[PDB]
């Protein structure tokens, strides 16, 4: 993986720059690279597979090497690289590729092609130069049995979900409390509603919690906590538990009472924030609650009064919401998020190629399914995937 | 590696895989010797050495 | 750690090897070894316990090296060896000592304490020697991440749960269908209660099913399944699930019908036994699944049939048991069990020294809770004081 | 058997022993004899399974000898040893699973793998040093007809059975005297049942005996012995000896009576235990038979009284129990204990690759089918494969 | 013993590594050391036996020394040393049963039998060599009066005992209030039985106790504390006290109130758990006090409240009961445990060669006399005995 | 044991000998013995314990040996020896109290005290003389 990393960066770098009227020795070290690479893969046969429609292909390495003797470079220079760059990054490419579409059950981390099981090898080590981006550098940390962490811009921690729980309900659905919720990538929607607004309620307040069990532990969370779910403040009807009936709902938005937010480690309260909206802090956490309440008003003006009876028929019904939202989190594992395409590249890699269905992840790379059983198994072989996606995106 | 060879001083490995016919490869700067003779072929030369 | 076990090592070879009369032959390597353990140390300060009760200790080395020019060891030699050999020992428990009673959120995995940071230096590497201990050879895997394993006699993997789940239930608690359970260390009981006796079941089968998910996989792992859960099998007056009230369980066991233990890993089935009662290999599995009938008996003598009328009430409840006993496991992660004594030694002295406390550990080193929530932060730190606490085991015990 | 182990512990002394840092002089005779085992294998060409899934495996060496250092290991030793370490190391292992696989009834203490039978070639037997192992330890002694010995903790020596017999009985199963007992891996748990209580019996004493024949003899054996059987002291409802019917056990324990353990060895009484519980001795046996009695107590408090009437209907039967545990023993034959994991290792492997049923073993290395038909044959195959897995759990 | 010790060890290390095909480099120190015994017992006179049925044996050491020009060991080699080896295991084995069958009361650790104690001359002590093992070790560490330390997995710490307590009785025993109890190796089994459910207990509660005193101090010890006695959970008839009646004892099982385990060194609280249940550690300690409740169910179903009635009868008695099992620990006192064979090892040889009653231990070696009255001399003489069993148990 | 009653008898030898005018032939040796002692106790520290009330006390011997050399003993020897005398008497004294007051269940026949047991080193076994008790 270091190997294959060092392939993709030197190419990257000779892409860069070996460009023409470029003074030499701003590509010196660059050069010597490059050579001590095509040095290395001289000589060496690769074979990348035939796994689904990607092609069997077959590279060969007998290159020269660069020259080292002018002050700048020129034409005739940039184009015997250019020669050699597009052979190695097509090679690169291929083998990225071939590894991408592959998994194992029993060693996931561990290469599964033949051409990064034969990179592995002692005789290519001399290729590896510095491995500096964030994947490459989690992969070695990790090597080291080192903390190392992934950051994400909003990250897909919450496979989706939109459920409810009714803890009061009856056959035709008119005296209904529960709550509504959308758990869906970085981001939590829930409502907790009462068709009767605690009219018979202790001290008029109905309790509602909502915990979400985050399948990561997450690290300096930066969330954004709102006071209402607008997903669930509209009239719905809505499918019965059973799919049997349908049901309605009609909200009537109230201000959420006694909110709490916990976040959790290992059960544990790690933060908590009541009463607090807008930009939190979850320095470290597995488990989110959210205990909120519906506080009947003791005053309501007429207007108000008309909407809560003292009994059924109830037409209007008192909802409480909150929204969370993780901006950006750190995770000591991978993560697809908003802003990184590695999930991306990889499903576009197996749709592209018909890549069958392996023993590891779920068929189409489907994030909700891989994300819900996020086993060690789906863990290595999903980071060693994202790292060899990270290393493809360097050069296509 | 003969370098190595020559610096250790331990020639078991070499002796046992001379005495035992294993197919090795001595690596190292050698001279050797142009034979233009068919019948040193024939009388397997190379192998005395 | 490396070279703390190394110092451990060092010392026990020392106090076992070096006695009166030996030949010098006999030891020549461990008195090399122990010579290099004298230079490598001589001339560096150490500070052991600053937290809790722990005393602040410093120590500092100036010994003279053991001699070689015997050819038998004589009892001033062993004197003199057995004067540096205490004082090193007394040094290498604190420093387990200090390591034991920290943890961290971030590298528990790395060391805590200052004097094992200081002997992760490249100087002290000079005293690493022969680490042949499972604890530490399970270290070294790790670091290089291969796969590693600990065999667990009597793997403590299930946390204490003793609990019931009502299928079939009612204000009155007279016509009960359910299942209690224990599961606790090594053990699940598990128990399927029926008070009609299945009299108005489809074909008179109750199904009965218990799911128990380890919190880490298990491989290797030999497992006594037996008929009969003893632990259910008398009155019982039991607590109601809200506490409001109490129902009362007399059961009348019957034998488990169509018996099924499946051991899943990631919900796919690795092993099934059917109707198999005694010892069962569970290779590797992280989930079982206990799948056991209540079958009313279709014939009855005058008392059977007496037991279970046509309705209620119903006097005798028809009770099926199941009990899992894992006697040894493989795991790739530390655990307690019933043959070390890693837990006990780890507790004993966060107990004896009264350390607050910390963001990593449950609130006094209760299993329960670790297992319960055994994070992988909590692992690392767990098998370094584990690691720490075998490597104290070797010259304090 | 002999050079395998050798090879393993030269691997684990190896692994364990060169370390970066320490002293040449720690490792002098580890490196001499890994570099003998070097030049010994060198040059051998071998193969590996072909049985089940066990994936057909070629085995080359071509290594160079580990070097020298004047004081102390560095980390380039340590990486250029750990290259040779790890390929031996996984040769090791798939042989050790090679010849777990196999078994023969001709023969079965020999080596039934090519890898194995190629290792007990003359030219292999440099290769053998220190055998300080249980298992190889006894695998010599047996080889030249020595006493062998086993230390195991809670044997497996007992096949699971839960049976009873019913000395007095009759089609409505309402005055029943018999016993009824399991005998579980190294437990004992009997209890002798009267529904009469011993009221027509001469002397009011009702005599239970119970023989359990070991298939094995077991020595130096630790046992503790309690009076009462917790597994026969509950109501139950129990089959018909043919299944017809179903009878009805509603236990009141009385203390058992005139208690008598012996520990008997090919028909002589060896170890006598009367009244005694608690932790007993039963030095060399093949044969235990527990003898107790029901004694009706003369002196009965009302209550007492009330359960044991003069006459029928019975409604309180009367039972003593028994239970006896084998801590520890030693046997002359490998079995299956509490402690160790080579029933565990060698039924894991044959599972994972799907060996077929051969002639020696059960179904699935079932240990009540293999202990209650213990065999010599099967005793040979089964230390063999015993043996290889200790030799393998040195390096796995 | 130290002697004794490295004869037996130099016999096993001869065994393990002088093997036919092994370089002379990986058993030089081992033949020097052998050699090296062989000159220390030339010209030396033992004799053993001559106690019980275990035969006089006269003992002569007149031996050639090993050869040491050796390449690797050859098949005369080994029938050379083996001669010797088979001879010294011979003696090694008679002198660790003459001492293992022979006791003092006022210097029971000094060697018993004339052979060891003239193998505890000062010539001798070149024998002397490696003390690894465990017994010895704390052999070593006790003659230099240093701490000591055992570890036992499940140690047999509590003399058998079943046994009850009432704390309210009548003659006709149909309102009996009090606990019984099992102590049994490293288990204790109580329950606390009222027959009346504390119907007119103060707060409707009764309290029980019970305290067991260990007989050594137990360090570092693991506890498995469970809910419920499973021993006295069944109906039984009990006899009383004096033996003159019997009563009958119907348990209806209630989870034990206020649980509250303490472990006590000399009447100082080590440890202290309240209703915590599963593992717990007790660090040091001698004493035990379970104390618990049983609570009468302020709120009854119709079945439970049939139970309990305001008054006699009693037909269906409260129970509350609590398992504590001692899974590990360590003793500076060498004891019985379930993995070790010390004990079986030294009843065995008594038992064997009708060793007559001595002055220090129990006829038979009965263990439960033993630990009952565990003396400073029986302590002398058991780590003797224990540590002889241990060395002998290295070759037999 | 026997080192410490031996130090007693040669004190109590030394008070019961070393008199004004008397021969020399009369302690020849017994100063001899006294010297060895001297010798073998010089350059030591002992402590006796604080074991209950009894006060911890340290103990330094640097002594000059008794001298030779005299027909008939003088008083300026005796008070020599006198002094000498005192303070090893002393030390004695509260080495054997330290000794008294304590005991093991195991090993209770081993010296107890520190000095005790430093004393029953090989270094000491030098003073050792007739043990006639
Ligand atoms: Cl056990
Ligand atoms: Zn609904
Ligand atoms: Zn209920
Ligand atoms: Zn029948
Ligand atoms: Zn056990
Ligand atoms: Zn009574």
């Amino acid at each position: 993986m270091d190997v294959l990393y060092s392939l993709s960066k030197t190419l990257k770098d000779a892409r860069d720059k070996i460009v023409e009227g470029t003074l030499y020795s701003n590509v010196s070290d660059l050069i010597q690279q490059f050579n001590q690479m095509i040095i290395t893969m001289n000589g060496n046969e690769f074979q990348t597979g035939g796994i689904g429609n990607l092609p069997i292909r077959n590279w060969n390495f007998d290159f020269g090497l660069l020259g080292t003797t002018l002050l700048n470079l020129d034409a005739n220079y940039v184009e015997t690289a250019r020669n050699t760059i597009d052979y190695f990054v097509d090679f690169v490419d291929n083998v990225c590729m071939d590894e991408m579409v592959r998994e194992s059950q029993r060693n996931g981390i561990a290469p599964q092609s033949d051409s990064l099981r034969k990179l592995s090898g002692i005789k290519f080590k001399r290729i590896n130069f510095d491995n500096s981006s964030e994947y490459i550098e989690n992969w070695n940390l990790q090597n080291r049995r080192q903390r190392t962490g992934f950051t994400f811009h909003k990250p897909n921690i919450f496979p989706y979900s939109a459920s409810f729980t009714l803890n009061r309900s009856q056959p035709a659905h008119d005296n209904l409390m529960g709550t509504m919720w959308l758990n869906a990538g970085s981001e939590i929607q829930v409502a907790g509603f009462d068709y009767s607004c605690a009219i018979n309620a202790p001290a008029n307040i109905q309790q509602f919690e909502h915990i979400v069990q985050l399948r990561r532990v997450l690290t300096t969370a930066t969330i954004t906590l709102l006071p209402d779910a607008e997903r669930f403040s509209f009239p719905r009807v809505i499918n019965s538990a059973d799919g049997a009936t349908t049901w309605y709902f009609n909200p009537v938005i109230l201000r959420p009472n006694n909110v709490e937010v916990e976040f959790l480690l290992n059960g544990q309260i790690i933060n908590t924030y009541q009463a607090r909206f807008g930009t939190i802090i979850a320095r470290n956490f597995d488990t989110i609650r959210l205990s909120f309440q519906l506080m009947r008003p003791p005053n309501m003006t007429p207007a108000v009064a008309a909407l809560f009876p003292n009994a059924q028929p109830f037409e209007h019904h008192a909802t409480v919401g909150l929204t969370l939202r993780i901006e950006s989190a750190v995770c000591e594992s991978v993560l697809a998020d908003a802003s990184k395409t590695m999930l991306a590249n990889v499903t576009s890699v197996r749709q592209e190629y018909a890549i069958p269905v392996g023993p590891v992840f779920p068929p189409g790379m489907n994030w909700t399914d891989l994300i819900t059983n996020y086993s060690p198994s789906r863990e290595d072989n999903l980071q060693r995937v994202f790292t060899v996606a990270s290393i493809r995106s360097m050069l296509v | 590696n003969l370098e190595e060879l020559m610096r250790t001083g331990d020639y078991a490995q070499i002796t046992n895989m001379l005495l035992n016919n294993q197919p090795v490869a001595l690596v190292g700067a050698l001279p050797f010797i142009t034979d233009s003779s068919v019948i040193s072929l024939v009388a397997k030369l190379d192998a005395t050495v």
